[PDB]
């Protein structure tokens, strides 16, 4: 049925969607602890980006609030692959190796504030509960990943300033005092941690394919140290193909 | 259009100009302090 | 008369203060849409990711621009030549981020201005004039086509269309020079001859007719009152003007035929500007200015610079700095 | 300044022997380099891999050494990576791959010597411009 | 990638993929400024294309030397060059005598199409005027505007 | 204040266009 | 001294708008025809 | 967005039909001299 | 067509003198200022904002980057009496190019 | 006056900052030996830098003025002074009193 | 005359030549930002006008 | 207290030698025999606690080991700098000619 | 934005002073006998 080509897909939006499994896919994929495994394809399709509002002094409980995506259907992570280790307590650990494992995303808050982020699972290491003798709809994976700077080190600001390139001062204000401009002149490269949960909702025990929902938390862009990042929560759907390797 | 019959010329004589300018300048001289505050 | 007949009579009426006409039926709505969007965008639009690198450029007055720096910013390089109407965006916020106003404005404008040209033909026909004013207008029109449509087509993106703004215009010029060495292209050179010469001949015609106005007024009134709208008699003495100009240069370099003069006045700027437009429209497909980089070499093979090589150094400056975060590979191929 | 016999004298091999090219050989070398090579190697750079240039000092540190006529002639027959480790005729013009790089089909041994002489002579003339890229234009 | 780069995961300076990114509808496309050209299709590139666009496994494992050759050939014969047929960017030095036939054909035909539009306008406007009888000018004794009401 | 000033000048220009067109001194033949 | 930064233009317009109005009315009165 | 698209489509079609039918409505005869050009 | 039109031929032909003559005269005044480097180079408000806010970008800021390229890349050959030597590493360049 | 700045590299050779010509709104920071040979700079691209103040161990010592007898070796400070040396002699300024914006203006000689 | 007389020398006047004049334009952009100057802009409007 | 980490690194051995943990891969072109084969292996198996650990890359031929031995004096190691190794920058750092 | 604080009054008077001049001259022209 179907087996769609690039010409069937192109311009539809389907290329930014993860594969799904139909409602009958509620089985169990057995894990032989003597066998090595891989995830051949991990795909993450975000459906909501929430940004933690930043409250006034109060120390009220700040809420994550909805946002509008402005960068179009360019948000999914896909073609990710890595080792799926069977650990000595029967837990599984996915160690991400490679793939299209980041997307820059810009979402807009009520009132217009734009929040860029590097939506990612770079260097993901995620583990299940112990004694996972079959992957089932009770399985989940929880783990951590790295969130490098949204811009890399060559990036030049609008006045030509950068970390690995560019001017190191505000050359249009040749005799300004340098101290109040230090935070804009001295570029810094952020590297922080993010956290993710994958909740399996569907398993085809025959094919090694699983799908479900995810929720990830990470920091947004800090503009190479010029401002504080926001906290972002990403929710969506995922698909993975598990294989003996 | 035939002309409008309700039109009238307007006048301001010199004395009125001087009276008017005195009013405006003095009011300014009075209110300017409050405008600068 | 029936309704359609009456409507047609009104549309084509020679008595409307502003002529409508069939061209005008398309022109009026498209120009109004382009104008209203431009005004609102120029005032209030948020920053636009012109280069598709999530680096939004602020064009509007409310977002930190003045009249000189302000612009409506071209649509995103991510879009390229794709058609991006409002209804292809998930929201107006997205539409705005991606530079949707630019496309709406330039497409409505180019359609409307094309109909402005048609309308010039149309009214000339209704009034029993000769038909070619519209042909003179084809010169600026072609130039607007070149910078808003043809150049984008050639380069594969509306992101390389001229921005709708004063500084934006200069950016387009400097990058065009880097990429095409336009100054060294004979069609831009013809364009310069066209506008410098149009200005020269404008001043010359104005000065010569003004020189030769017939005395009809006194020293305490404007000489302009010496001409009355619709008088039958010419108001200057062309024989005197020719007498003057023919001695300034020599006799056979001066026009004694007003028709021939006024034709030259039309043709010189129009033809030059057509070549300007064709310069932009052909550099659109990267047939560029003359390249004499290292053309002069000594007996050993040392490069002996000429002024072309100095131009080249300036061009290099422009090239290496423009869109400083957009290139990942060594050659700028579009 | 002139294109002298001294300028036109370049290393033949790694063992100290030189060859003095004629002015006709220099001109042929330029023509042939333009014909077969300059689409990638204009001005001594490499457009499809700017990390490797045709500077004499770079060629000297290649394996085997390419800073002489014999090394360059051999390169045009059986090109290798910079460390000598892989044969790259399938992706680099050579006599060996003249089937897939048809401009190589008409090049004679004489022609390879001329191209080689051009690569060695040109930096003697142009200095840092040779392999310098746009910075030195 | 031959040098060891993981090209799917390589983040460029802007945060977009240095080599690979998504089109606005999600298809995997080449990055850099060529993002504008993702609608391009050609026989040397299509073998790398999957249902969702450029396929990372095909990229990592299936690129043939003929494809490398062809891409190198085409990159270095891009249709850019001067009026005197110096190939390359406008700042390139003399060396390569090249202007693409595509540039010659597109520019010539633009010029000709343009002047033909001008000729269309010239002759259509003249045909109209001649048919109606005023192509030589306005009759002094029957000037149409003189019979029309004033605009104001 | 800057933005207001720019927009104000522009809006005056637009009003001027209106008056210059619709409330011009009408041209009269002799 | 930290004065209100709009006082200058407020004062200038306060003087100029009504003064101009009166000057306009006076001059066009003088230019009218006499008896 | 769907409603906007349809609205604009209808607007554009309306004006284009006026342009075409208008020029089809005896346009050569709408001039101040010779009208029998058919 | 346009809403306004000339009605006075003497005015028209005077205006044809005035426009290009006045334009040229204005351009000359500017060049007299450039004799002294008394330029319209910058908008100070723009520079204050951009120096403090690395996300703020206009076509005005973009053009100055082009200008900085022009100066660095052209000066050594265009001004030989200054004996400028600008090492590769100091030359302003964007990514790749 | 802060005093006269003398730059030196790690070998102890005196280096000289290239001064800004009046034409230039901005100018790079390049230091040469007495013969004009480049010895240190502030790089734009870092990846192939060979003359950085860090690499060359550039120091600055002051003679005369408020900084007389002082030497600075930390690269950020030495660079700061090199940036000012392009303007010639180095001065301490009060920028607070007039809310000065750091951008050069002409004198009455210019305006006249 | 005036321009070079304010500058260091006649060196910086325009050289009498086609390419030389082009170099003078590009010099004025890069060094003077002359496009930004309202007096040049009034020039432009008079010439194009 | 804000520091540019790349400038700072230029004051370490990273500024003097090929840093096996940080330097971009084109730098291996400086010495005979290292590029592209060994260069790829080195970058791929980084980081190293000491320069000599480069000799323990699995699968090296005897020839490769001797080439590495001959070039240890041109190598160093310093702590991995995120700014220099992110973005695939060790394989392509946005510099061409 | 840190604009020149005299730009507003400079702009206002630049418009108003000559505009007023012209309006005064126009209106007194109209009020002259026809
Ligand atoms: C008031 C008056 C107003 C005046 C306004 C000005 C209007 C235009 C003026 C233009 C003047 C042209 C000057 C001619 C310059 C020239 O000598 O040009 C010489 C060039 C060739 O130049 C040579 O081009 C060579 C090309 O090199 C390349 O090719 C070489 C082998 O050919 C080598 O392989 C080399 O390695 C490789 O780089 C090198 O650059 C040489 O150094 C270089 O001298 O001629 C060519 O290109 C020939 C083909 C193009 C000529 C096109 C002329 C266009 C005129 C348009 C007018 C339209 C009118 C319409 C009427 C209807
Ligand atoms: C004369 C009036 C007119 C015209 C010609 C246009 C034209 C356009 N508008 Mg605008 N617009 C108008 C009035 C008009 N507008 C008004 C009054 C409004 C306010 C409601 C708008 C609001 C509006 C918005 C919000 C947007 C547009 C957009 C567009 C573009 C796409 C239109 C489209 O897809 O329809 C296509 C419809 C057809 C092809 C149907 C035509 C059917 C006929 C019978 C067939 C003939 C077709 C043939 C090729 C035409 C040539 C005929 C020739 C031989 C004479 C285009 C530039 C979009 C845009 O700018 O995108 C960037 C956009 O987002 N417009
Ligand atoms: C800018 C382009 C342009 C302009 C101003 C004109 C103008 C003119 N044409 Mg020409 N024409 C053109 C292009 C144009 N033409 C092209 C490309 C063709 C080839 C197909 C023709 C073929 C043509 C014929 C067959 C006839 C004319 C005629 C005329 C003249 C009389 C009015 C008329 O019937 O218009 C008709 C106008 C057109 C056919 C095209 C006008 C195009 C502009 C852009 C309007 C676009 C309107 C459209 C509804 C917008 C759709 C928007 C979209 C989103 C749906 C007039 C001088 C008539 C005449 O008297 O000739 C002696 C005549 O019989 N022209
Ligand atoms: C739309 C684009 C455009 C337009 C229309 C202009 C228009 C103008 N620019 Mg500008 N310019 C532009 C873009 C543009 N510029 C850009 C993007 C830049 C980059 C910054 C510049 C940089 C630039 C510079 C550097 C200068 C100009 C100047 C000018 C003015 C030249 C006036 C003139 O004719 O001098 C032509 C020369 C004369 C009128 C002098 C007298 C000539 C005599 C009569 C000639 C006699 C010849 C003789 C008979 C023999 C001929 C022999 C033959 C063999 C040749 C004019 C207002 C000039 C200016 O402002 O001057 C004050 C100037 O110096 N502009
Ligand atoms: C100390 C010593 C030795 C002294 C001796 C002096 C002495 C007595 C010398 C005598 C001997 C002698 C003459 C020697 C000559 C040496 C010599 C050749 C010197 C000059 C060389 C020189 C550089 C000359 C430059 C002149 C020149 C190129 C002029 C321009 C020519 C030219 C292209 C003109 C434009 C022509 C043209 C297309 C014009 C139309 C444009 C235009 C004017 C439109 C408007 C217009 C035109 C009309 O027509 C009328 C009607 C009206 C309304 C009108 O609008
Ligand atoms: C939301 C916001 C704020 C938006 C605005 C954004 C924005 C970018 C705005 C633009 C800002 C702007 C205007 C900038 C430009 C400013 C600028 C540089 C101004 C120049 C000022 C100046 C004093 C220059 C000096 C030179 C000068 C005097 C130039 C004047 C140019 C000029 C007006 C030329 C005439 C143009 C023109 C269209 C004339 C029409 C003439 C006409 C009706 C001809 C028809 C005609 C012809 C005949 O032959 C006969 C016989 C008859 C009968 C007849 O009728
Ligand atoms: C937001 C939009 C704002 C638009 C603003 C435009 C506002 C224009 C305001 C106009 C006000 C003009 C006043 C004209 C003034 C003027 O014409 O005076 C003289 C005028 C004489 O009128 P007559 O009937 O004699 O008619 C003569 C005609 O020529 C007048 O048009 O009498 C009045 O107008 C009555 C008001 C008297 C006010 C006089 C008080 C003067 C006393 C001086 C006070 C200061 C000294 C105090 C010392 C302690
Ligand atoms: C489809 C319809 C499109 C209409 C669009 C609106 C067009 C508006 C045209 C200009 C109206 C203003 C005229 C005032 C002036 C006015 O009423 O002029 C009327 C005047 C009439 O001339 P006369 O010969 O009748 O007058 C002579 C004697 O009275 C002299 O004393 O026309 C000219 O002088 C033509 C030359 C000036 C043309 C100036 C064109 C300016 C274009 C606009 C530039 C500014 C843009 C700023 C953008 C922010
Ligand atoms: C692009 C399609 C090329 C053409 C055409 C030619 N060369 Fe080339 N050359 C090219 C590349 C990409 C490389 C690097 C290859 C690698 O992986 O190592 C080269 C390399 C050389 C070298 C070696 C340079 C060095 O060791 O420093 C030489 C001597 C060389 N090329 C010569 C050469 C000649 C003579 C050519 C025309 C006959 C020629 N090349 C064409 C890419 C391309
Ligand atoms: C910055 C603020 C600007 C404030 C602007 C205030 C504008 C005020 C406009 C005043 C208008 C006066 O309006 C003017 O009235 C006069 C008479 O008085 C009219 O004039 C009429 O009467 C006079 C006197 O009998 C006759 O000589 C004349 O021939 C006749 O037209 C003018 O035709 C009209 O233009
Ligand atoms: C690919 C598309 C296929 C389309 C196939 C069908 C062909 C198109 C046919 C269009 C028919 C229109 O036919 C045309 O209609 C108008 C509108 O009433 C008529 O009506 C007009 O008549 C006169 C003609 O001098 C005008 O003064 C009057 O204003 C108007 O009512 C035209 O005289 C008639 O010729
Ligand atoms: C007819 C008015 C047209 C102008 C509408 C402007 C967009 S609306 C505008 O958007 C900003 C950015 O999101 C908000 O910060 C602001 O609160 C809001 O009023
Ligand atoms: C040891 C201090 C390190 C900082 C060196 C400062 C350079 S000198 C510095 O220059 C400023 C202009 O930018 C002046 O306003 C200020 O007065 C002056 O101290
Ligand atoms: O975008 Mn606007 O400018 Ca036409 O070139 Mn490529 O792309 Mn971008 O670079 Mn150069
Ligand atoms: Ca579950
Ligand atoms: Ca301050
Ligand atoms: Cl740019
Ligand atoms: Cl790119
Ligand atoms: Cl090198």
């Amino acid at each position: 049925a179907a087996t769609l080509t690039y010409d069937d897909i192109v311009g539809t939006g389907l290329a930014n969607k993860c594969p799904t499994l139909d409602d009958t896919a509620r089985g169990a994929y057995p894990i032989d602890s003597s066998q090595t495994y891989r995830i051949a394809r991990l795909c993450l399709q975000p459906t909501t980006f929430l940004v933690k509002e930043e409250p006034k002094n109060k120390r009220q409980e700040a809420e994550f609030v909805p946002t509008k995506l402005v960068t179009r259907e360019t948000t999914s992570l896909d073609q990710i692959q890595g080792e799926l280790k069977v650990n000595s307590d029967g837990s599984l650990t996915f160690v991400e190796e490679d793939g299209i494992d980041f997307q820059p995303v810009t979402v807009q808050m009520a009132g217009g504030e734009r929040i860029p982020l590097l939506f990612t699972v770079k260097n993901l290491v995620a583990s299940t509960q112990p004694n996972v003798t079959s992957i089932t709809t009770s399985t989940d994976f929880k783990g951590e990943f790295n969130v490098p700077s949204y811009r890399t080190a060559n990036f030049l600001d609008p006045k030509g300033r950068g970390l690995a390139s560019g001017y190191d001062s505000a050359i249009a204000l040749p005799q300004a005092k340098e101290e109040e401009l230090a935070r804009a002149n001295v570029k810094r490269f952020s590297l922080t941690k993010g956290q993710i949960s994958l909740n399996v909702a569907k398993v085809d025990g025959r094919t090694g394919e699983i799908a479900g929902t995810f929720e990830s938390e990470q920091l947004s862009d800090d503009d190479m140290g010029a401002h504080e990042p926001h906290e972002v929560k990403i929710q969506g759907v995922f698909y993975a193909s598990i294989e003996p390797a | 259009m035939e002309p409008n019959p309700n039109r009238q010329p307007v006048e301001l004589n010199r004395t009125s100009l001087y009276l008017g300018l005195l009013l405006i300048l003095v009011l300014a001289l009075l209110f300017s302090s409050y405008f600068f505050n | 008369a029936n309704l359609w007949e009456r409507f047609c009579n009104w549309v084509t009426s020679t008595d409307n203060r502003l002529y409508v006409g069939w061209f005008g039926v398309i022109m009026i709505p498209t120009l109004l849409a382009a104008t209203i969007c431009f005004v609102i965008a120029f005032i209030a639009a948020p920053p636009v990711d012109i280069d598709g690198i999530r680096e939004p450029v602020s064009g509007s007055l409310l977002y930190g621009n003045n009249i000189i720096t302000g612009a409506v910013v071209p649509s995103s390089n991510a879009i390229g030549l794709h058609f991006y109407p409002i209804w292809e965006a998930a929201s107006l916020d997205e539409w705005l981020y991606n530079g949707g106003p630019y496309q709406l404005i330039i497409f409505h404008f180019l359609l409307g201005a094309s109909c402005y040209m048609g309308r010039q033909w149309e009214l000339s026909y209704r009034l029993g004039m000769r038909p070619w004013i519209c042909v003179a207008y084809s010169a600026p029109l072609a130039s607007a086509f070149a910078v808003f449509l043809i150049y984008p087509i050639g380069q594969g993106s509306f992101s390389d269309g001229m921005p709708l703004g004063i500084s934006g215009t200069f950016n387009f010029m400097i990058v065009f020079q880097a990429e095409h060495n336009i100054l060294m292209h004979p069609f831009h050179q013809l364009g310069v001859a066209g506008v410098f010469g149009g200005a020269l001949f404008c001043a010359m015609h104005g000065s010569l007719v003004t020189s030769s106005l017939i005395r009809e007024t006194t020293e305490t009134e404007s000489a302009n009152y010496g001409y009355k709208f619709g008088q039958e008699e010419e108001t200057y003495n062309i024989v005197a003007a020719h007498g003057y100009f023919g001695r300034l240069i020599f006799q056979y370099a001066s026009f004694n035929n007003s028709r021939s003069l006024h034709f030259f006045l039309a043709a010189w700027p129009v033809v030059g500007v057509w070549f300007a437009a064709l310069g932009i429209s052909t550099m659109a497909f990267n047939l560029n200015g003359f390249n004499f980089n290292h053309s002069v070499i000594d007996a050993k093979g040392n490069v002996i610079n000429t002024w072309a090589d100095i131009i080249n150094r300036a061009n290099l400056g422009m090239e290496v700095m423009h869109e400083r975060n957009a290139h990942n590979f060594p050659l700028d191929l579009a | 300044a002139e294109l002298t016999p001294e300028v036109l004298t370049v290393p033949l091999n790694s063992e100290g022997k030189t060859i003095t090219l004629t002015e006709k050989q220099y001109l042929e070398g330029k023509r042939l380099f333009q014909y077969a090579c300059a689409s990638c190697h204009v001005g001594g750079i490499t457009k499809t891999n700017p990390s490797l240039d045709l500077r004499t000092e770079t060629l000297a540190l290649a394996t085997p050494p390419r800073d002489n006529i014999e090394g360059l002639v051999d390169y045009m027959k059986n090109p290798t990576t910079y460390d000598g480790e892989q044969e790259i005729a399938e992706v680099h013009p050579s006599l060996r791959s003249a089937d897939i790089f048809p401009k190589m089909r008409n090049l004679t041994e004489k022609d390879l010597v001329a191209i080689a002489g051009h690569i060695l002579v040109e930096p003697k003339i142009l200095g840092d411009k040779w392999g310098g890229g746009k910075v030195y234009y | 990638q031959k040098l060891g780069a993981n090209v799917g995961s390589a983040q460029g300076p802007t945060g977009l993929g240095k080599y690979l990114m998504r089109s606005p509808t999600g298809e995997i496309i080449f990055g850099g400024e060529t993002m504008r050209f993702w609608d391009f299709r050609g026989p040397w590139l299509e073998p790398l294309r999957g249902p969702n666009g450029l396929d990372l496994n095909k990229i990592k494992n299936d690129i043939q030397p003929w494809q490398e050759r062809r891409a190198a050939e085409y990159m270095t014969h891009a249709p850019l060059g001067s009026l005197n047929s110096v190939g390359g960017v406008a700042t390139e030095i003399n060396s390569v005598n090249f202007v693409s036939p595509r540039s010659w054909l597109a520019t010539s035909h633009f010029v000709l199409a343009f002047f033909f539009l001008v000729g269309h306008l010239w002759h259509a406007g003249r045909a109209r005027a001649a048919a109606a009888g005023f192509e030589k000018g306005i009759d002094r004794e029957s000037e149409p505007v003189l019979s029309m009401p004033s605009l104001d | 204040m800057e933005t207001i000033t720019y927009v104000f000048i522009f809006a005056c220009i637009i009003a001027l266009f209106f008056f210059a067109i619709f409330f011009r001194e009408p041209p009269r033949i002799t | 001294m930290e004065v209100n930064q709009l006082g200058l233009i407020a004062t200038a317009l306060f003087v100029l708008v009504p003064s101009v109005f009166l000057i306009i009315l006076y001059v066009q009165t003088e230019s009218q025809q006499k008896s | 967005m769907e409603t906007l698209k349809i609205t604009v489509y209808i607007v554009v079609t309306f004006f284009v039909l006026l342009f075409v039918f208008g020029f089809l409505s005896g346009d050569p005869a709408r001039n101040p001299k010779r009208k029998d050009l058919e | 067509i346009f809403g306004i039109a000339f009605s006075n031929k003497r005015w028209l032909h005077f205006f044809m003198l005035f426009v290009p003559v006045t334009g040229l005269w204005m351009s000359a005044i500017g060049v007299v200022g450039l004799a002294l480097n008394l330029r319209s180079y910058d908008f100070i408000s723009q520079e204050i904002r951009a120096a403090e806010d690395p996300e703020f970008e206009t076509f005005y800021t973009k053009n100055l980057l082009l200008n900085e390229g022009i100066r660095a890349w052209m000066a050594p050959q265009d001004q030989p009496h200054e004996n400028f030597v600008f090492p590769e590493e100091v030359l302003p360049r964007g990514n790749a190019l | 006056w802060k005093g006269h700045a003398v730059f030196r590299n790690k070998e102890g050779e005196e280096l000289f900052v290239r001064r800004m010509p009046a034409f230039f709104e901005s100018f790079p920071v390049i230091l040469t030996d007495k013969n004009g040979v480049v010895k240190a700079d502030i790089p734009f691209r870092r990846a192939e830098s060979k003359y950085s103040f860090e690499q060359q161990g550039v120091t600055v010592s002051f003679y005369g003025g408020e900084l007389n007898g002082q030497t600075f070796t930390d690269p950020p400070t030495v660079k700061s002074y090199a940036r000012k040396a392009i303007f010639g002699e180095i001065f301490e300024f009060d920028t607070e009193t007039l809310n000065s914006d750091g951008i050069f203006r002409t004198s009455p000689r210019g305006w006249f | 005359l005036i321009y070079p007389l304010g500058q260091s020398s006649w060196f910086f006047a325009p050289s009498f030549g086609v390419a030389a004049i082009f170099r003078f334009l590009l010099f004025f952009q890069g060094f003077h930002n002359w496009t930004l100057n309202p007096f040049h802009m009034m020039g432009v409007a008079g010439v194009l006008g | 207290e804000l520091v540019n980490v790349v400038d700072e690194k230029l004051g370490t051995a990273y500024g003097e030698k090929i840093d096996l943990n940080n330097t971009n891969i084109a730098a291996f072109i400086q010495y005979r025999g290292l590029y592209p084969t060994l260069a790829k292996l080195i970058v791929k198996n980084a980081p190293y606690e000491s320069v000599e650990d480069v000799l323990n890359i699995p699968g090296l031929t005897e020839r490769q080991k001797q080439i590495l031995r001959e070039n240890l004096e041109h190598f160093t190691v310093t702590e991995v700098e995120t700014a220099l190794v992110e973005g695939g920058d060790r394989y392509n750092n946005g510099l061409y000619k």
